């Protein structure tokens, strides 16, 4: 039965990562996909790549042996590198509703306004916020006078039992996007409808509503966990380790929902296929 | 007026008409001649190494 | 009357036609059924000359296989490097719809075409380091198609109005004006010697005018639609035709006859561009299907392919020793071959 | 390196490349038009309301929008040779005579073959048409004695000016079979200023349409 | 027409600074590179400073560098250089030069007027060495000059970086040669160039009398730039 466990892994891990090489190749591909626009898929394609080969590789070796192979040390650079760049990855979906909201609410000024060099300015305020956010506390609260609580056998960060600075963090990181997303979709549908003259207006509303649910179903019950766990300790080790997984998983679908529902990438890939 | 213009046409006609013609097999032979003869030349057909080559 | 008229066309077309068909005894095969193939070529792209920004409807390579211009509807003409995919100049236009581009054998001059009538000539060897409008010329009634240099003191040039023009650059006047085309005039090439050149008619025809006369020599109508692009055999003795019905011609002028037809059933769109080889055995082409094509240019059959351009190719030319060849496409980029 | 007096030229070329990238930054924000119409269609009423051989290019601004209409009807030559220059071209100001009561063929038989021609064009697939009915006051003054079906052998109904008005809309309009392009119409004959803001308003709904498809969100 | 003309000369106290500026008129200054080349009152050229267009690439003398500045403000055609804390040894008068870089291009195509300097008393780079600096010629026979320098200046590219000058007695120096082998502009086809890496030599025939002066030979493989002593022509 442990071929089931590791078959779903692999799959997963791999769609992402040849559908983030073939999206990354379909910018440069294309001379109009290389717009502003894309910078942002850029990063939203390295994030997704990076937790997809090598955090699935590895919670997957380690998802039924419960053995740390690579000992304490090693296991703490782990949990930070996965904490960060998911975050990254939420902080990429949170500038590209961004910038779709300013796009479609001022069609004239905005799209010529920014530059490419607003773009890596965004790129790289999401990147550092990532860093800033996760990378000390996780290193560094070995370092308080207490002794590293974790027992050696289970790589968790004990950042989870300590002191509401875990109610602050997760309620920042996965709150915050989720609320200001909704607020600015709405905004944005509100907005599509035509004011000279299916639809248009139904059409974008079916794809907001699909982006947000597909959203908001895989990354709430980890979060439902980590508001209760810090109070009680109900804990299944039956959903503890999908708890997780239904985290990782939205990178794959990152490809689908933000380049299929293009038209022109969607055209691309039929030319990378081809001659192949 | 078209009559005019009709006794230009059958003048260039006329005209056009009188040049002396060869058979196509010596204009094949002559062609086929010319591409063996300066085939030597021709950094496409055979390619060229390295050691010469500004584009490498 | 017009029943004389009539009956004398009739019969001096059935008497050309007669004349044809007497002439011809065997076709290019049987001569050449001897000759060795050339086998498959497999061609890379050594540079990509990312410089533009809209699609590119002419280049013309300089006179020492290493400059090259490109004209783009981005509103520019600049002149490339090609031995190090670097730029020398950038020419801002007037009109921004350029159909056509021509750089002078001795590299002095270049000249732009396009949509409004009007054939500027500009100048590279300024004293003030700049380049400038000379004169431009102004008497067609159309629009332009093709132009090519004579030297640095006369151009010809074909507009879109059945009409093929002579001009003397010193002056700014009209030396010479051709006429006897009944449709848009696309393509023109001047011959080796520079002494006669072709012009193919979007009427499915081609003829052979002189510079020193200005009437028309011969004709050749065999083909049935428009012809986008004509180049002649390096022996100055033949050229090739590039319609819109998925075949190209090869014609001879002695022989006064069409020698040999390319195409296969899967091929459906139209040719772009036509050029040739230093020896004269390799055809290239231009098509809409989103790639190029080698052509064997005695044997008739397909004998390799240049794919890998984005979009449509509009342009295709080769260096004046055969080193390299060189197409741009309806995205901003062009390549280079060997 | 390796390099010798050529980093002199590498300045050179990075020089100009950046010329060439603040040009086409400021080239790009003018929105591209396109006029086309027949015979007697109006256009020249509306090219000559507008106010500050070969193709007149008429230039004007308007809320701080750059604007360029290519006039071309001038050419003299099969029109399909050049069309694909003025391809990814904004949209398509089309003019219309409603005086389709003569012959030259009927005037409206030739309007409604040259619309279905360039309205199911392999270049203008994407392309959005807008579609102006000129000369509305002619058009009303002669039906007060000639009927529709002078020229229409299949309409029915009355000869009243609003349905014959809408007969001829959906009639023009109906001709599009490509379900990603958009349509506008509008009507008026020798008017006020409102021939420019009809403009406005219809390039703001293409640039809206066209954001949202290439955000992907459509 | 073109115009080259310096001003800012004169007299200063040692340890003293002044400003000199080259105006220029009737040519693109703003797509230009320019040079300075001082000349002491009997020895030949030493290069000085340098400013590519844009202002992007600025070099400096072995003597030179840390006290002087180049600038230029091509809005207003004109080109600066600061001066601080005079020698003795600078009693030059200065130039200005014209050098256009591209593919094909000729530097050195022009030069300026020269504006006097004087002040009261009080290893490794390419070095390139000329024979004789006084040499009596002949009308109507063929004379030859060489230079030969210390490293080989055939660079991988296929190119030689040489250039010839010529000048003329009290007057501006004239470019004859650039890399060894093209002819400038405007110089009569009567002179010649050849040469093999460090051996050069520049062929004139059918010598008239318009042709005296001193002839210098100049490297431009890397910077800095040097010249020679120069060969004096004298008629009879
Ligand atoms: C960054 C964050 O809070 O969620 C990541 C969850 N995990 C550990 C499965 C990636």
């Amino acid at each position: 039965e442990v071929v089931f466990i590791v078959l779903v892994a692999g799959s997963l891990s791999l769609v992402t990562i040849i559908g983030n090489i073939l999206v990354m190749v379909s910018i440069k591909v294309n001379r109009h996909l290389q717009t502003v626009n894309n910078y942002f898929l850029f990063s939203l394609a390295c994030a997704d790549l990076i937790i997809g080969v090598f955090s699935m590789n590895l919670y997957t070796l380690y998802t039924v042996i419960g053995y740390w192979p690579l000992g304490p040390v090693v296991c703490d650079l782990w949990l930070a590198l996965d904490y960060v760049v998911s975050n990254a990855s939420v902080m990429n979906l949170l500038i590209i509703s961004f910038d779709r909201y300013f796009c479609v609410t001022k069609p004239l000024t905005y799209p010529v306004k920014r530059t490419t060099k607003m773009a890596g300015m965004m790129i790289a305020a999401a990147w550092v916020l990532s860093f800033i956010l996760w990378a000390p506390a996780i290193l560094f609260w070995q370092f308080i006078v207490g002794v590293r609580t974790v027992e050696d056998g289970e790589c968790y960060i004990q950042f989870f039992s300590n002191a509401a600075v875990t109610f602050g963090t997760a309620i920042a990181a996965f709150y915050l996007p989720v609320i200001i997303m909704t607020v600015l979709y709405w905004h944005i549908s509100r907005a599509s409808k035509s004011r000279i003259k299916p639809s248009r207006e139904k059409k974008v509303t079916r794809t907001i509503l699909a982006i947000l649910l597909a959203f908001i179903i895989t990354w709430a019950p980890y979060n439902v966990m980590v508001l209760i766990n810090t109070f009680c300790a109900c804990i299944p080790n039956t959903v503890w380790t999908i708890g997780y997984w239904l985290c990782y998983i939205n990178s794959t679908i990152n490809p689908a929902c933000y380049a299929l529902c293009n038209a022109t990438f969607k055209k691309t890939f039929k030319h990378l296929l081809m001659c192949h | 007026a078209s009559i005019a213009q009709a006794r230009k046409l059958v003048e260039q006609l006329k005209m056009e008409a009188n040049i002396d013609r060869i058979k196509v097999s010596k204009a094949a032979a002559d062609l086929m001649a010319y591409c063996e003869a300066h085939a030597k030349e021709d950094p496409l057909l055979t390619p060229v190494p390295a050691s010469e080559n500004p584009f490498r | 009357e017009l029943d004389q008229l009539r009956q004398e066309a009739e019969q001096l077309k059935n008497q050309i036609r007669d004349a044809r068909k007497a002439c011809a005894d065997a076709t290019l095969s049987q001569i050449t059924n001897n000759i060795d193939p050339v086998g498959r070529i497999q061609m890379r792209t050594r540079r990509t000359l990312r410089g533009h920004l809209a699609k590119i409807y002419a280049m013309h390579w300089g006179t020492d296989s290493r400059l090259l211009v490109s004209a783009s509807q981005d509103g520019k003409l600049i002149i490339w490097d090609s031995y190090t995919t670097n730029k020398v100049h950038a020419i801002p236009l007037r009109s921004s719809w350029v159909m056509t581009c021509a750089y002078a054998p001795s590299g002095n001059y270049v000249a732009c075409g396009g949509l409004d009538n009007i054939c500027s000539i500009y100048n590279l060897k300024t004293r003030e380091g700049n380049v400038r409008v000379s004169r431009e010329l102004a008497g067609h009634t159309g629009y332009l198609s093709c132009c090519r240099f004579l030297d640095d003191n006369q151009i010809v040039t074909s507009s879109g109005d059945t009409t093929c023009a002579l001009w003397d650059i010193e002056t700014g006047q009209q030396t010479t004006t051709f006429t006897g085309h009944t449709g848009d005039v696309m393509s023109l090439s001047l011959a080796p010697d520079t002494r006669l050149f072709v012009s193919g008619a979007c009427d499915a025809s081609a003829k052979l005018w002189d510079v020193r006369e200005g009437m028309c020599r011969q004709t050749f109508t065999g083909h049935e639609s428009d012809i986008n692009a004509i180049c002649f055999f390096p022996n100055g003795n033949a050229f090739a035709t590039g319609s819109d019905d998925a075949t190209c011609r090869l014609f001879d002028l002695r022989a006064d006859q069409e020698l040999m037809t390319y195409s296969h059933d899967n091929i459906i769109c139209g040719i772009t561009s036509v050029s040739f080889s230093k020896s004269g055995r390799l055809l290239l082409a231009g098509y809409d299907d989103f790639n190029c094509n080698v052509w064997d240019a005695l044997k008739a059959d397909r004998a390799g392919v240049l794919a890998g351009h984005d979009n449509r190719v509009s342009c295709l030319g080769v260096t004046d020793d055969g080193m390299a060849v060189a197409t741009g496409s309806w995205d901003s980029f062009l390549k280079i071959w060997n | 390196t390796l390099s010798a007096e050529d980093k002199a030229a590498v300045e050179r070329s990075k020089m100009i490349e950046k010329n060439l990238k603040e040009d086409g930054i400021s080239a790009a924000k003018d929105v591209k038009l396109l006029l086309l119409g027949a015979g007697e269609s109006g256009k020249s009423t509306i090219v000559k309301q507008m106010k500050i051989t070969g193709i007149v290019e008429t230039h004007f601004t308007f809320k701080n929008l750059h604007f360029r209409l290519f006039d071309v009807g001038g050419q003299r030559s099969e029109r399909k040779k050049w069309i694909h220059c003025f391809e990814d071209v904004t949209a398509i100001i089309f003019c219309v005579a409603l005086s389709g009561y003569d012959q030259v063929t009927n005037r409206m038989h030739e309007s409604l073959m040259l619309f279905d021609s360039i309205c199911n064009n392999k270049f203008f697939i994407d392309t959005s048409i807008i579609l102006f009915l000129n000369k509305k006051d002619l058009f009303g003054e002669k039906i007060k004695k000639s009927p529709l079906t002078i020229c229409f052998p299949e309409y029915t109904g009355p000869n009243t000016y609003e349905d014959a008005a809408a007969y001829i809309q959906a009639q023009f309009e109906s001709k599009n079979r490509s379900p990603n392009k958009e349509i506008y119409c509008h009507m008026t004959c020798a008017t006020d200023t409102n021939n420019i803001q009809v403009v406005f308003d219809a390039v703001t709904d293409i640039i809206i349409a066209n954001n949202l498809r290439g955000c992907g969100l459509y | 027409d073109v115009q080259l003309v310096e001003s800012g000369g004169g007299l200063v106290q040692p340890g003293g600074s002044r400003k000199l500026s080259c105006s220029a008129s009737g040519f693109a200054f703003s797509s230009f590179g320019m040079h300075w080349v001082r000349q002491a009152p009997e020895k030949g050229l030493e290069w000085v400073a340098y400013i590519s267009s844009g202002s992007g690439t600025i070099y400096y003398a072995d003597t030179v560098k840390g006290r002087f500045t180049i600038s230029r403000d091509d809005p207003k055609n004109t080109l600066f250089l600061q001066m601080t804390s005079l020698r003795s040894e600078d009693t030059a008068m200065y130039y200005c030069v014209r050098s256009i870089y591209y593919y094909g291009s000729s530097p050195f195509d022009f030069w300026g007027q020269g504006t006097t300097l004087t002040v009261s008393s009080g290893g490794s780079d390419i070095v390139m060495t000329q024979a004789t600096s006084s040499v009596p010629v002949t009308p109507g026979e063929s004379v030859s000059i060489s230079c030969r320098s210390s490293k080989s200046l055939l660079h991988s590219n296929g190119n030689t970086y040489l250039y010839w000058f010529l000048q003329r007695p009290g007057q501006s120096p004239q470019l004859l040669i650039y890399r060894m082998s093209n002819l400038a502009s405007g110089v009569p086809d009567r002179f010649s160039g050849s040469g093999s890496g460090t051996a050069f030599t520049l062929t004139i025939s059918r010598l008239e009398a318009e042709d005296v002066g001193v002839y210098y030979c100049m490297q431009h493989l890397e910077y800095p730039l040097t010249f020679g002593a120069g060969t004096k022509l004298e008629l009879k």
